């Protein structure tokens, strides 16, 4: 019975991400991934972050993308990483529908670079959110490179 | 001699001297001051320019007044463009080719005076619609002079006027467009666009201009952070800090010691070092930024004069020629631009 | 009161009291007199207080939509602040760095505090 109350209060937390001035969103984005990792198993937060990360009713996904990066990085144990990869498959089938195309390829590049391997892919992720829009051929190069680096991940 | 104690009677006498066709350029010169002042002389100058522009508005088939009035009084013409008679004069210059070309030439000779935002907005409202044979000259003036302003709305307005200008250039005849706009000047415009940063800031002008032309993983990450960090100046501040954060950190003093380095990233690097140290285990970002901050402070005080004398902002250049050294290496925009960056860095450090 | 809440750094309270001031002076102002001075100060500080805390479109009242539609009073101040709204929604640093040195004498002290807070939270 306490699980649905936890779902309700996590929904109120995401509601305070929905509205809210950017300092408040910085605070909720910083305190979020530790709370979501520590409180309950990650399937519910996975469903919630995919269902409330690609919403058109969202002011800006950048700190939410940092939330995505940290919640993927705290799920990098072995069977948990296979579950992560299955969630990447489900969420990329969700990504098959097109958003506004510049933000679409941007958020898809963030999702590729976040749930990824160890050595040098993660450190690019502040640079991917360094431009939110502004699609350029160099962004296509970075997106194709993280795509072919995820193709050898599977 | 009546001009100073009473302006309004001299403005009446200007209109009387206009209604009978007495146009001696010596008297209109000594009234309108052809190349702190008083107030009545300014009222007389503005009134004389207005009534003279209405005189050229009435009888315009005699066209020496247009050339003389546009060449000589050009800045003081556009400063008054929200009054009806000089507005009719402006709309009368918009129906001539040679007068509008001389007008854009006169703006080109005196563009450095049109640096205030109000006079520049009034030139943009005064170059709003001109004669169609003069479109190449106003496009060269738009891309050469009036696009490099720091004000963004004036850049936006001159962008919209330039895009409408190329749109009106394309709808006309191609033999009319090619005969006015040369190709080498077009390559000059395109290299001026691609030289500065206004090419990627404005997609529409470059797209329409190329349309008019065509009508006729380790070291790679090091290269990426060299692309992001080693620039002149940018808005990427926390982002550059997190980019230099995941450097292997056995080679930091190799990276920070560079001739072309964003020293403005040093204070966010120190803030990230503070967050990592107060969170848990120490960082190399903090000690790297500390070393290069103190080394650059020692360098920029090694460039200071040795025997220091006390500042006095009441009589600066009086005691010695030491102020030659405190204007030479001290008023230079490079070292002066480098100092408060290191002041932000030392503020975070202290 | 707005100067007090700006001292105690309740900026959203200053936004609420500034839109209440503009609502009152519009309702009683035909501007008539000193109501013009109120509208000038409130229009400069509400623009700077909208660029300081950039609201989401959910909490954005339609009055703020009207002012940011007007931006996306003396002439040099309107032109420089309109250029400053464009240079901030572009996020162009050197534009603002050269805009403040021209905008300093045209504003009072507390509005300069708000503009420095704008310049800090883009840098």
């Amino acid at each position: 019975e306490s699980v649905i109350v936890a779902m309700e209060r996590v929904s109120v937390l995401f509601d305070r991400i929905r509205k809210g001035f950017p300092c408040e969103a910085r605070v909720v984005a910083r305190i979020l991934p530790q709370f979501l990792d520590d409180f309950f198993p990650p399937q519910d937060i996975m469903n919630k972050v995919i269902g409330e990360f690609l919403s058109n009713q969202q002011p800006y996904p950048q700190f939410m993308a940092t939330v995505v990066y940290k919640v993927f990085q705290t799920l990098h144990s072995t069977g948990q990483s296979s579950m992560v990869r299955d969630w990447v498959m489900l969420s990329l089938s969700n990504f098959t529908q097109r958003a506004p195309v510049a933000m679409a390829t941007w958020s898809l590049s963030c999702f590729f670079v976040s749930a990824s391997t160890s050595p040098w892919v993660a450190a690019i992720l502040p640079h991917v959110i360094s431009r939110m829009g502004k699609l350029e051929q160099v962004d296509v190069n970075l997106f194709c490179l993280v795509a072919t680096d995820f193709y050898r991940h599977q | 001699s009546m001009i100073t104690t009473h302006p309004a009677l001299v403005l009446l006498w200007c209109q009387i001297l206009l209604l009978v066709n007495h146009t001696d350029y010596r008297w209109w010169a000594e009234v309108q001051q052809t190349p702190l002042g008083m107030c009545n002389r300014e009222i007389v100058r503005r009134g004389a320019l207005i009534l003279f522009c209405d005189y050229v508005c009435q009888n315009l088939h005699d066209s020496e007044h247009l050339t003389w009035l546009i060449v000589n009084h050009i800045q003081d013409l556009i400063s008054l463009s929200h009054e009806p008679p000089v507005q009719d004069f402006i709309s009368a210059v918009h129906r001539n080719s040679a007068a509008s070309g001389l007008f854009i030439q006169a703006i080109q000779s005196r563009c450095e005076n049109l640096s205030t935002p109000t006079m520049l907005k009034k030139t943009l409202q005064c170059l709003e619609g001109i004669h169609l044979s003069q479109s190449g000259a106003v496009l060269t003036l738009y891309v050469d002079r009036l696009l490099c302003t720091p004000f963004r709305v004036l850049a936006r307005m001159v962008d919209i006027l330039a895009c409408r200008r190329v749109e009106m250039l394309l709808a006309a005849n191609l033999q009319s467009s090619m005969a006015q706009l040369p190709m080498e000047e077009l390559n000059r415009i395109q290299e001026y666009l691609q030289s500065s940063g206004l090419a990627q800031r404005h997609q529409r002008l470059y797209s329409l201009l190329d349309r008019f032309r065509l009508s006729t993983d380790k070291d790679w990450y090091v290269h990426l952070v060299k692309s992001q960090c080693w620039t002149r100046s940018d808005s990427a501040l926390l982002e550059g800090a997190e980019l230099v954060n995941r450097i292997p950190a056995e080679d930091m003093n190799a990276f920070m010691m560079n001739s072309e380095f964003n020293l403005s990233l040093l204070a966010p690097c120190l803030s990230l070092g503070m967050s990592e140290i107060s969170g848990g285990q120490k960082s190399a970002l903090f000690e790297a930024a500390r070393e290069v901050t103190l080394a650059r402070v020692s360098g920029t005080v090694q460039q200071l004069p040795a025997v220091h004398h006390v500042f006095q902002p009441e009589l600066p250049a009086e005691p010695a020629a030491y102020w030659s050294k405190l204007n030479d290496l001290f008023g230079d925009a490079a070292l002066y631009q480098s100092l408060p960056t290191l002041a932000r860095a030392l503020a975070q450090y202290l | 009161a707005a100067s007090c809440q700006l001292l105690a750094r309740d900026y959203t309270g200053a936004l609420a009291v500034f839109t209440r001031m503009q609502r009152l002076a519009r309702e009683h102002g035909s501007a008539l007199g000193a109501f013009s001075d109120v509208l000038v100060r409130c229009e400069v500080s509400r623009v700077l207080l909208l660029l300081l805390l950039q609201p989401p479109p959910a909490k954005l009242l339609p009055e703020h939509a009207q002012t940011l539609e007007k931006y996306s009073l003396p002439e040099e101040l309107f032109l420089l602040l309109q250029s400053l709204v464009m240079a901030t929604h572009e996020k162009d640093t050197e534009a603002i760095k050269s805009l403040q040195v021209e905008m300093w004498p045209l504003l009072t002290a507390e509005q300069n505090h708000l503009l420095h807070l704008v310049l800090q939270e883009t840098i």
